[PDB]
């Protein structure tokens, strides 16, 4: 029993054919009180993994002490900490779903939908979603809340399938996301024009870009709108 | 169910996709949603399916007799006021959710109007559980000053999208034009990109399959 | 379902039927309600499929574990009260059972014992149960007699389950027969209602609400 | 739970009502007659709630008996049944339905042939060569699917009903006082009245 | 209130031949009337020459495949390498749902293989635990629309020898695993048009005397 | 207790090459209980057939209202009533009781004597047109009906393969369905005769 | 929703944000708050848009009726009208209406109509979801008299300050004049007011 | 609903219980005993939630047999019936308690006295000349107030007795199946095998 | 309740109303809702009393321990231990608590615990029933780097808006002011701060 308070809306994310993008606005909502604007929900996980949550604030902080609890923990009589053996995005992924999926059969649920991405040290793209009932599915593209809603329909207009990745740039990926985002900006009202966004290329490494803003809004056409049916003036 | 409408500079388009259901289960694979008003003022519907159909022909009916009494086209905003008025008395429990174009005298309208009796005036809109899916794609796409062409394609795609990304949409895409010129064209089936591939075996049954009890002629006529 | 078990001049008449569903829909045709303990032993299932299924085959280890201890076969009263016993300690917590528990000893004769949920422990001559049981009642207390043939028992048992299957949208598919004697059930098959019913109907002049 | 039976064999309808009137603790009647004649040919019982039960038979004999009289004739039991149907299925949908169960059994004299119509609360007809309204279908119908015949002697009838009775006395709860048996043939109604002590 | 199921779509199909068996399920994911996924599979290699499925509740359906994974893990360590039957596999999932029955797993679950004498066989489960061998089953949500289509097309139910005036059945045979998949795909599409939570694609999982064979078919997206 | 589900029933209705065929069950129950055998849910106005499911009072009182309505146009207009228009009849009769419906699932079938083509439609109890060219479902087997209709059927069959189809597709639904079967009946409908037929089918 | 209307020196000036939300979703972002229901009466509606949208329309009727037979009404006589359905209809309406008019005798007026239909004339009035964060900021910066050009400024700053806090709010800002100059229909877009 | 006397005549305590076990729409049984014995000279009769009743009774017994064993002695009617109470004092306030009335008939050897003890199941014990479990005290109660005497023998105790089912049988809503009816006097226990037709 | 801390250039001030209320009663109208857990770390309370009460002494105890072993917390640790109290019992707390310090590396510093039990570090916080009217007023208001006057001025002003409209909140304005000077305690009454 219990119920979120302070809140952060959509995580929408997407594979491009090197890697994985993700973002989050940067708002903390206290029901319809825009409270909190400087609230990242981006966490980097090593310099492989950023893990992308929404929901629940207090328990995204209680997830941010596990996940740095679980580098220092790796790196306990490791030499392989920074190499062979470091966290990969997998293994992180496995964690945050077995603890969902506990937590949610104690009927005592950590209030949040969650996404895992990153690059598997083999190269290969990893994109995973888990939430407070322990429902985990991967996808091309992965969103929570109202990105599900609005943020797949355009991103999957990019990826359709797996033979889509391939043949999908870093230019791309990150220009439909930034779309998105400003979608996202037009009709959820718990949305806010400030976010972040994560890039993890298997070449480049992390690229992680905070004070994003929605630029390109379309307003103008609002001036010729009058009334609700029969208003002229 | 996913409906939009979209003006463009000469007119107004609404599209909508062909997927009727009961719960989860498809009941028609191909219904018509767009339903007509008058001839120049078209109508496509979401919620409860009799409602929006019932509604539709009731104020229909009454803008024909109307147009009759007055010697006048129909105007938009006559089905507007009459829905919406007709829709609040009924205090929402008419389930009649509906996005209203046409063509009239004073030019192109584009409404929507909801269960509870409320109108809003928009330049591009949706409805039905496919309704984010196709605003994603028309706040994505839409300009002012769109052409014929830009528009049918623009209302089209969200449409489609609604089709994939709602599970509530399917089959095919219904458009209807208006044109402050011309007559409004209906385009059936405008796009159908979900024929159901060939199956992989015929079911015909060798005849006498089936056990008879007993058999009868049945008669009509007197 | 319906199950029923009746004590005659010649041992114990086991039937059931074999359908199991899911509210208003029929998850199959084709199950099995009559679990086999021991040679000399049966249980019948009515209720929650799994909650039978689970304590009936636990009921069998339970018996089998008897003799090996006790280097004997457990009796019918002391095989139902371990199941009995079970069940009321889960008193409450939603478990649904019907269930009779039938066989044959030496010290007890054939003997017929009445479980369910409720913890209610019978010892008698004649049980239906499940949501058939009142349409194999009135077939079978109307047509019961302690001294039928072997035969004509087995014939009442198939008929009474028949009745059931017709009238009770919760009971039908097939019949399953058993004879137990102090040798010591023997199965007497399985018949499909499919091609019972018309069968009983021709030979019997029976069944003439049926139009064909 | 009232126990009301019906039964038709080749030349006539058995009624069997049970006598029984019980409110909360208490047996107040024995000897309930839950019957009331329609017409010469036509006999209809009920069972249901306490005051509705009555309420609604006499409503339908005081009917029936004025179209009679309006006409010089009888109505067939198919008639009377389709207006009782009518009446129930307007009463569903009333401010305070009528919470009534009947069985119709009557002789049609232009087609000699007896007949038993089953109707419920809601206005559910439908014609049966036997019936039964609440808990007793639930051991009867299996019953009569056994030992009933479409041939049956009246004589024959009674000890099917027999059966019936019997097997309700063995397997219902509740002490329902036996029953009240009447005929239905082309001579009219009568009753057995010496069923219950047999 | 913390709902702690929900429910994630999916239908599943399975199928015994007479020495191969097979166990199919669409690869769609679903949460009300959105989609998560189009490839998320849902039949699993067991090891021991064993599939399984636990359609519906996705989150408990993989909690349940991973505990059985684990039982034939243990198996082998507790009992010297021996393979785990079919038979033995089924009771084992028994006891897995069944120490759930108060709070239990929302499944509708399936395995398939091959029996001791080497016979295709199909098991099926309740939520709880209840369990039948069958010559086929179709679980999820699906379920009604294709099992009567396995009653009349696997077990020839209802169908006659024309002319016998229906006083002899139709024969009973095993079907080829060319056949049975013929059934797989016609099902799959039926269901996919008539139901809007199955689609995207089609994943069939075959068993023979050599092991685990796979084949993929894509199914409608909308 | 949900009145779409106390009496049980179902109803399938087809279109083939120049005819139709229209199917229902026989039972009339109450919950568990089966009460009758031979409870017939196809009706015919001329050449015009009608099968309801549902709550079998709604179920008579529906039949007696359309005979009635029939009739009168009968008289009026000095013809038959054809498929199109007296679907359109259905639909506003039951949207006349937007607020306290029938609890019923009607089915249209029949040829237009005019035009020679076969027509089929469903309502929901509200009177909600399904204007499906194919088939037409209703009951509490629809979901049965709907994965047997759809794996079974095909375009243009003729009278006497139309009759096995829509056979099979009732007797499979009906068999997995507590509340159906015990007794079918098909129709066979061809401008210029009827078949009707009974079927034998599993009693339990 | 924000909503406002200013009493200044030469009449007054209603404002409005742009946002409908069910839920979360911002079903229309560029809707017309403003509502003309005179010349130069217009209104602000709160709540129940179906509520607030028949309202208008019967109070635009009764005083097109009223003009017909009496010459223009006062912007009391409008409000009274408001008043009078609000109030009689209180138990099945959820509307909160504020009533703003022009009138060469009596200038700029301002009343407010909450939920159960009482009547308050005021200097300026506030209302919606919106306005609960700014009834500080508008308290201490609101003088009688003040120049358009400063109403305009005191408006803009107060809703965007609601627009900032409210989720329900968003958009652009609109604005109507009314004054014996005429009627002049101003807005303002997001960043412009986002700056400020 | 279950029918329990006791009455307590001079010599003697007579107990009659009901023989039908119903559950639902169908009686299982009846030939039902709802008793048990507790040491030679004490009967215990029951009554309640169907499992609770012979679990409970099965219970008790076990409980006097092993004190009887351990002592070489029979324990007292009163020493039982306080020991009956207080288990099911603690019950009612337990996790689940159990649902049994229950009546104790006792011959004290050491007074020369019959006792009889009613106690529901809260553990509301008091010692009676007669006493009713359930409905049937609504009956019983006061015909005995009329009928009884302290004086009486075994044979006026059974006739009051007959007369107490007579009653039942003709106003109790539910057929009970009639009784078995034992008696406890300094000769132990025995059963009056014919009362169905005595 | 009406609660707010706000850096400055010097250190950080605490600033509150005194009233109580249970439903339209005034239970206390001279509450000090300003709590020292330890000599520079103070907390402002909003919610349930008995939980806020019971946290705050329990914070205060190991605040006490912490300094016996380890030296001044900073802070952020203040801080950590109300959000684990908050976090860990969030389904029997009904508890809003702002935490203020100073030390002399970190300066002045302000943490926020709402009702979930998340933290956030901000240059100033306000809350309580109150706060919700002065969202607008301190946004346009506050700027970084005031001096001690000037944050006791914007202080006394927010304050005295939120008194103004908050029923639940009135009586005294309280602050406390944090520096390395020191603690002084401040108080303003009514007939002061409603004169602005
Ligand atoms: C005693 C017996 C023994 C063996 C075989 C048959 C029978 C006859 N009994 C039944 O058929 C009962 C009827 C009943 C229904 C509800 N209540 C009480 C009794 N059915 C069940 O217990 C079914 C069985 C089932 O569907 N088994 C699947 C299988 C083995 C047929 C493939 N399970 C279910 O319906 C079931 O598990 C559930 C259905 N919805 C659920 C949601 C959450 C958790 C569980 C369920
Ligand atoms: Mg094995
Ligand atoms: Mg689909
Ligand atoms: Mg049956
Ligand atoms: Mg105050």
């Amino acid at each position: 029993t219990q119920q979120p308070i302070v809140t952060g809306t959509s995580v929408i994310s997407m594979k491009y054919d090197n890697g994985v993008i993700i973002a989050a606005d940067n708002l903390g909502s206290y029901g319809s009180l825009l409270r909190f604007n400087g609230v990242e929900r981006l966490i980097p996980v090593g310099d492989n993994t950023v893990v992308g949550i929404s929901g629940d604030i207090s328990d995204m902080q209680h997830i941010e002490r596990l996940l740095k609890d679980l580098v220092t923990e790796n790196a306990y009589d490791n030499p392989l900490a920074d190499a062979e053996e470091a966290l990969e995005p997998s293994y992180i992924f496995e964690y945050l779903a077995t603890v969902m999926y506990q937590r949610r059969s104690k009927m005592n649920p950590l209030w949040n939908a969650i996404i895992v991405a990153g690059v598997q040290s083999n190269g290969d793209q990893f994109l995973r979603y888990v939430n407070l009932l322990g429902v985990t599915y991967s996808s091309p593209t992965l969103a929570t809340g109202f990105g599900a809603h609005m943020a797949n329909p355009l991103l999957r207009k990019v990826v359709d399938r797996e033979s889509d990745i391939p043949k999908t740039t870093v230019q791309v990926a990150e220009e439909a996301i930034v779309n998105a985002m400003r979608v996202l900006y037009y009709r959820d009202a718990r949305s806010s024009r400030n976010f972040s966004l994560a890039i993890i290329d298997k070449n480049t490494g992390l690229t992680f870009k905070k004070n994003l803003q929605v630029e390109n809004m379309k307003w103008d056409f609002a001036k010729d709108i009058k009334g609700y049916g029969t208003q002229k003036i | 169910t996913t409906i939009v409408g979209v003006k463009f500079n000469n007119g107004v388009v609404i599209a909508a996709d062909t997927r009727s259901t009961q719960g989860p289960i498809v009941a028609d694979k191909n219904c018509a949603k767009l339903h007509r008003i008058s001839p120049k003022i078209w109508c496509a519907g979401a919620g409860t399916a009799a409602d929006t159909e019932a509604v539709t022909q009731l104020i229909g009916s009454n803008i024909e007799l109307h147009s009759l009494y007055t010697s006048r086209e129909p105007r938009v905003v006559s089905a507007l006021q009459m829905l919406k008025q007709h829709l609040f008395k009924y205090q929402g429990h008419i389930g009649a959710y509906l996005i209203v174009a046409g063509v009239d005298p004073t030019g192109s309208h584009l409404f929507s109007i909801h269960a509870h009796g409320s109108t809003d005036v928009g330049y591009y809109l949706s409805l039905g559980s496919g309704s984010l899916a196709a605003m994603a794609v028309l706040e994505s796409h839409w300009k002012q000053d769109l052409t014929k062409e830009e528009a049918i394609k623009l209302a089209s795609d969200a449409i489609q999208a609604g089709i994939w990304n709602d599970l509530g949409s399917g089959s095919n895409v219904d458009v209807c034009v208006m044109e402050i010129g011309k007559d409004a064209e209906y385009l059936r089936n405008y796009l159908t990109p979900n024929v159901r591939e060939e199956k992989q075996k015929s079911y015909k049954f060798p005849r006498g399959t089936t056990a008879v009890l007993k058999e009868s002629i049945v008669n009509i006529c007197d | 379902t319906t199950t029923l078990a009746f004590r005659f001049q010649g041992g114990i008449i086991v039937a059931v039927d074999s359908r199991a569903t899911a509210g208003n829909w029929v998850a199959s045709q084709t199950v099995k309600k009559v679990i086999e303990i021991n040679p000399f032993l049966l249980g019948t299932m009515a209720g929650g499929a799994a909650d039978c299924q689970f304590w009936e085959t636990w009921l069998g280890s339970q018996c089998r574990l008897h003799e090996l201890r006790e280097k004997e076969r457990i009796s019918v009263a002391a095989a139902s009260k371990i199941l009995s016993n079970l069940v009321y300690q889960y008193k409450g917590a939603g478990l649904s059972m019907g269930t009779m528990i039938c066989g044959y000893t030496r010290k007890e004769g054939p003997t017929i014992y009445y479980v369910d949920s409720d913890g209610t422990r019978l010892k008698g001559d004649i049980f239906c149960v499940g949501s058939g049981q009142t349409f194999a009642y009135g077939v079978l207390d109307s047509n019961y007699k302690w001294d039928l043939s072997v035969e004509d028992a087995l014939y009442l048992g198939k008929r009474s389950i028949l009745a059931a299957a017709h009238r009770d949208a919760y009971s039908g598919g097939s019949v399953n027969l058993y004879h137990v004697t102090e040798d010591g059930w023997i199965y007497h098959g399985n018949h499909d209602v499919g091609e019972l019913f018309w069968k009983v109907k021709e030979e019997e002049g029976s069944f003439n609400n049926v139009i064909g | 739970m009232d126990i009301i039976l019906g039964i038709r064999v080749q030349d006539s309808v058995i009624l069997a009502s049970s006598k029984a009137v019980t409110r909360g603790i208490s047996v107040l009647k024995d000897s309930d007659d839950k019957t009331r004649q329609l017409s010469p040919h036509t006999l209809m019982s009920f069972a249901g709630e306490a005051g509705d039960t009555v309420q609604f038979a006499e409503y339908i004999q005081a009917n029936i008996q004025l179209y009679s009289i309006r006409e010089d004739y009888e109505l067939s039991p198919q008639a009377v049944s389709s207006f009782v149907r009518q009446e129930l299925a307007k009463s569903i949908r009333s401010r305070r339905p009528y919470q009534v169960n009947v069985l119709i059994g009557g002789y049609d004299k232009k087609k000699n042939k007896p007949e038993l119509y089953q109707i419920d609360y809601l206005g559910t007809k439908v014609e049966l060569p036997y019936g039964a309204h609440g808990y007793s279908g639930f051991y009867t119908f299996s019953l009569l699917d056994h030992h009933y015949r479409p041939d049956m002697t009246t004589e024959e009838g009674l000890d099917l009903l027999k059966l019936c009775v019997q097997e309700l006395e063995k397997r219902m709860p509740m002490d329902f006082k036996g029953v009240i048996v009447k005929i239905v043939d082309k001579d009219g109604i009568r009753q057995v009245d010496d069923f219950q002590a047999q | 209130q913390f709902n702690p199921y929900g429910d994630n779509g999916g239908t599943i199909l399975g199928i015994a031949g007479e020495d191969f068996a097979v166990l199919a399920g669409d690869t769609r994911n679903i949460t009300d009337y959105s989609i998560n996924s189009r490839y998320e599979p849902k039949v699993f290699d067991c090891g021991d020459n064993i599939v399984m499925s636990a359609n519906g509740f996705a989150a408990d359906g993989d909690a349940l495949v991973k505990r059985f994974k684990n039982s034939v893990k243990w198996y082998h360590f507790d009992h010297n390498d021996k393979k785990l039957s079919i038979n033995s596999a089924a009771r084992n999932i028994q006891h897995l749902l069944y120490g759930k029955r108060f709070f239990p797993y929302y499944v509708h679950t399936i395995i398939a293989g091959l029996d001791e004498d080497g016979k295709g066989a199909v098991y099926s489960f309740d939520p709880v635990g209840s369990y039948e061998r069958e010559q086929c089953r179709a679980g999820g949500a699906a379920a009604s629309l294709i099992m009567p289509f396995l009653d009349n097309q696997v077990n020839f139910k209802n169908q006659y020898e024309p002319g016998t005036n229906g006083k002899v059945k139709k024969p009973l045979k095993y079907l080829s695993v060319e056949e049975v998949i013929k059934l797989v795909r016609d099902s799959f599409t039926s269901a996919t048009e008539r139901h809007i939570q199955v689609g995207d694609g089609l994943e069939i999982l075959i068993v023979t005397k050599d092991g685990v064979r796979k084949e993929f078919y894509e199914l409608k997206r909308d | 207790s949900d009145p779409s589900s106390i009496n049980g029933g179902i109803v399938v209705a087809m279109t083939g090459k120049d005819c139709v065929a229209i199917a229902c069950d026989l039972r009339l129950g109450s919950q568990s209980l089966g009460v009758s055998n031979k409870f017939e849910k196809i009706f015919h106005y001329g050449h015009v057939f009608l099968g309801i499911t549902g709550l079998a009072t709604d179920v008579t009182t529906l039949n007696e209202m359309f005979r009635y309505k029939t009739n009168l146009y009968k008289l009026k207009e000095e013809r038959a009533i054809e498929p199109e228009t007296f679907t359109q009849l259905v639909s506003s009769s039951l949207y006349e009781r937007r607020f306290g419906p029938y609890f019923v699932g009607p089915v249209v079938a029949g040829i237009n004597s005019k035009s020679g083509k076969p027509f089929i439609a469903g309502f929901d109890l509200i009177g909600c047109i399904d204007e499906a060219k194919d088939f037409i479902v209703s009951g509490t087997a629809s979901d049965q009906l709907f994965g047997m209709c759809e794996s079974l059927y095909e375009p243009n069959l003729e009278p006497e393969d139309l009759f096995e189809t829509i056979s099979q597709a009732l007797l499979n639904a009906a068999d997995r369905d507590a509340l159906s079967g015990w007794g079918a009946v098909v129709y066979i409908i061809k401008k210029d005769e009827v078949v009707k037929r009974y079927l034998k089918m599993r009693q339990d | 929703t924000s909503i406002m209307a200013v009493t200044f020196k030469d009449g007054v000036i209603l404002g409005a944000d742009s946002r409908t939300t069910t839920g979360a979703y911002i079903a229309n972002r560029v809707t017309d708050k403003l509502t003309r229901v005179h010349d130069k009466i217009w209104c602000c509606r709160s709540g129940s848009a179906a509520d607030t949208q028949a309202i208008a329309d019967i109070v635009q009727y009764h005083l097109e009726l009223y003009t017909s037979q009496y010459g223009t009404p006062s912007t009391e006589t409008a409000a009274s009208v408001f008043k009078e359905l609000c109030y009689e209809n209180k138990d099945n309406l959820t509307a909160g209406i504020i009533v703003a008019g022009y009138d060469d005798k009596n200038k700029g007026e301002v009343y407010t109509i909450p939920l159960g239909g009482s009547v308050h004339k005021l200097p300026y009035a506030i209302a919606g979801s919106g306005s609960t964060f700014i009834y500080g900021y508008c308290d201490k910066n609101f003088r009688e008299n003040m120049s358009k050009e400063e109403t305009v400024d005191f408006i803009k700053h107060s809703l965007s300050q609601a627009i900032k806090w409210d989720g329900s709010s968003g958009g652009v800002i609109r604005m109507v004049v009314l004054t014996a100059a005429g009627v002049e229909r101003l807005i303002f877009y997001p960043d412009e007011y986002e700056q400020l």
